[PDB]
């Protein structure tokens, strides 16, 4: 679900292309947030692992 | 550092040779880590970076 595959919901369609920098996240650190961040890639299934880490890596 | 070996037929023996300095230097700039930190707070404007992510103005 983290990948909002499932567009049915009204939910995971409400994030349009206008919703795009706020998705960085911390993009200037809340101007309060020094930027120690972790990308707690456990529970996430194997199979799509590398494809989130290329996505991340890359963005 | 400064120092290269020329290899060649120009020469007879390819050696190692200390080169002076070149003045004027060329505008050799590599971004270093540190000092831009603890350098108070950096708010870089968005709205124009987030322009150019989309080659609208490149």
């Amino acid at each position: 679900e983290f990948l909002l595959l499932n567009q049915d919901v009204e939910e995971n369609s409400k994030y349009r292309t206008e919703h795009f920098e706020d998705i960085l996240k911390q993009f200037m650190g809340y101007l309060d947030r020094s930027n120690v961040s972790i990308i707690d890639l456990s529970g996430i299934p194997f199979e799509v692992l590398s494809i989130t880490i290329s996505l991340i890596s890359r963005l | 550092a400064g120092e290269c070996l020329v290899v060649g037929d120009s020469t007879p023996i390819p050696s190692i040779v200390k080169l002076e300095l070149p003045n004027p230097e060329p505008r050799s700039q590599s971004i270093k880590f540190h000092k831009k930190w603890s350098e108070s707070w950096r708010t870089p404007s968005f709205e124009e970076v987030i322009m150019r992510w989309r080659k609208e103005n490149g």
